[PDB]
């Protein structure tokens, strides 16, 4: 860029608000990674659930086996009595990071149940039960997901801001302070001196002539 | 201190009519010829264009080609060192393609070997037409290739089923011109034809 | 006792007249062009202003014992709540916590209370420090953590 006062100052300028931009960025980064860590912790602690629940629904099952044999399974697939599947949706923001809520049957809304089997009450209590676990677990992962990709782009953005953009620009503040003063300054004391030589030599040369007169 | 600004070169370039500009990364980088394309300048071309016209009309449009290619090359590397290698358009993925090629195998050049202490006219006008050539081949796969996926995202499989072919065309500027001129033009246009065939049966299979 | 007043062209330090004299002198009391335009009345930036020996100041025969506590309790808040402010202007402000609407609304009142003095408002410094101490008793007694024993007993009670 062309060298002057005021591209110095624009310059100046522009890497303050980078300086500032980057601090903001930084802090922005560091609260979505808190948060994305709060969400890994939260689905190690909810991987139990898939496992205690898993275990419940085949205790369940093994009991409405040892009672009714065979289940009718084919045209309502048995095994349950409430789980009348249907998913819901909904947007939080976090960080302004829009995590994604997840309600739905026996979790949530849509939910409906007719009759059942005859342990289909323990199959539901402990079957049906898993839903809401799971539930948590799909929410929790969706969230995790979100946050690692906006922790991903926010933290690209804040390396290329840190390593390109303030590298960039102080050299180019470094250059431009060394036209002027370098350059400039250097010079109008040269061309003063000059014109201050010139104005000696005349003196010199007018009390000379008068001496030879 | 390399810049520009002096009062020589100031001066120099204010009546100088072409200038090849010299980049200092380049000559870091050991390029060799060490011309900045994105800063030097030709005012000459515009009075031989006889001269390329009686030479070789292709000459004259692959010409703009390579340079639109390279100003396309420079702007997507300028995006590319902040927004990162991902979420390229596979067009702008085929154009930095043949651009590396571009500049690794046209432009550079030793300068110390039996190869490339010299360079007739018309192999470096075959180059190019091959270069061209296979920038052409590959857009025109991306314009059409029997779906999206099909046409433009397929250049990670042209990269292996077509490897041959650009081996020789980044080789083909090891030959020594002092081979004899029939057989370095008889080369250059065998590996157009042979490139040309494969790629469009390539295209023209499965798509 | 000097007090110059020196205009800084440019609006910046590195002005030969600015940067010359700060080298003879001891503190650098700012004024702030934003804080005018936010139009607080007395617009002197209080953060980026320092008395290089502003200790001499404080103490217990001259002035009144908690200066010095009271004087780093208001930096370090004022610092912290321009952090959260700023933090705000990106996080949304729905995942601030408690500590940080504290923070904010003690910038806040620290703005529009403390620094903007009326042009004829003569304030002695015992009842600047019983303001500066009304604004801190917002926080919790422990909050103060810059803030020496034996102070917040005296004063916090109110």
């Amino acid at each position: 860029v062309v060298p002057t006062v005021t591209m110095l100052g624009v310059m100046k300028s522009r890497l303050v608000g980078a300086t500032r931009g980057h601090a903001l960025l930084k802090k922005k980064s560091d609260a979505l990674t808190v948060q994305f860590r709060q969400i890994l912790k939260n689905i190690v602690t909810t991987k139990e659930s898939m496992g205690e629940v898993m275990k419940d629904s085949s205790f369940a099952l093994i009991e409405a086996k040892y009672v009714a044999g065979e289940n009718i399974k084919h045209i309502v697939l048995e095994n349950v009595q409430n789980a009348s599947i249907k998913v819901r949706s909904r947007q939080e923001n976090i960080a302004g990071v829009k995590i994604p809520k997840f309600e739905y049957f026996t979790d949530g809304e849509t939910k409906n149940d007719l009759t059942g089997l005859a342990r289909g009450g323990q199959q539901v209590q402990q079957c049906r039960a898993a839903y809401v676990k799971a539930i948590e677990l799909l929410v929790e992962l969706a969230s995790l997901q979100t946050s690692f990709l906006t922790l991903d782009e926010a933290i690209k953005t804040t390396n290329r801001r840190v390593n390109a953009l303030e590298n960039v620009v102080k050299p180019r503040l470094e250059n431009t302070i060394t036209y002027i003063k370098g350059e400039l300054d250097e010079l109008e004391r040269e061309d003063f001196f000059r014109l201050k030589k010139i104005q000696g030599y005349k003196k010199r040369e007018i009390e000379r002539q008068l001496a030879s007169s | 201190g390399g810049d520009f600004s002096d009062p020589v070169t100031s001066a120099t370039l204010s009546i100088v009519q072409v200038f090849w500009g010299l980049d200092k990364k380049l000559a870091q980088r050991k390029h060799f010829p060490s011309v900045n394309w994105l800063i030097s300048y030709s005012k000459y071309s515009t009075a031989l264009e006889s001269f390329y016209e009686q030479f070789d009309p292709d000459f004259i449009n692959i010409r703009t080609k390579a340079r639109e290619v390279l100003q396309r090359e420079d702007d997507l590397n300028e995006i590319v060192q902040l927004v990162g290698k991902d979420a390229l358009a596979e067009g702008d993925k085929i154009t930095l393609e043949t651009a590396k090629l571009l500049r690794e195998d046209y432009l550079a050049q030793n300068a110390f070997t039996p190869y490339d202490k010299f360079c007739p006219f018309y192999k470096s006008v075959w180059m190019m037409r091959n270069i061209i050539h296979f920038y052409n081949l590959a857009n025109q796969a991306v314009e059409k290739g029997a779906g999206m996926d099909g046409q433009k995202i397929t250049y990670t499989l042209i990269k292996h089923r077509l490897g041959d072919l650009f081996y020789r065309l980044v080789s083909q500027k090891f030959e020594d011109p002092a081979e004899g001129e029939p057989a370095l033009v008889a080369k250059f246009k065998k590996l157009h034809e042979d490139l040309t065939a494969g790629f469009r049966a390539l295209e023209d299979e499965t798509r | 006792t000097q007090i110059p007043i020196l205009t800084m062209p440019n609006d910046d330090i590195t002005h030969p007249t600015p940067d010359l004299t700060g080298y003879i002198t001891e503190g650098q009391i700012y004024i702030d062009r934003q804080l005018q335009n936010r139009q607080i009345y007395p617009p002197i930036n209080v953060l980026p202003s320092l008395s290089r020996l502003m200790k001499s100041a404080i103490g217990e025969g001259m002035t009144r014992r908690d200066h010095s506590d009271v004087s780093n309790q208001l930096y370090a808040n004022y610092a912290i709540g321009k952090d959260v402010q700023a933090m705000k202007a990106v996080v949304g402000e729905e995942a601030l916590s408690s500590e940080d609407l504290l923070y904010l609304e003690f910038l806040d009142k620290f703005e529009r209370k403390f620094v903007a003095q009326g042009a004829y408002d003569s304030r002695n410094i015992f009842q600047s420090l019983d303001l500066a101490w009304t604004l801190l008793r917002i926080f919790p007694r422990e909050l103060l953590h810059r803030i020496p024993g034996k102070t917040l007993d005296q004063y916090y009670s109110r």
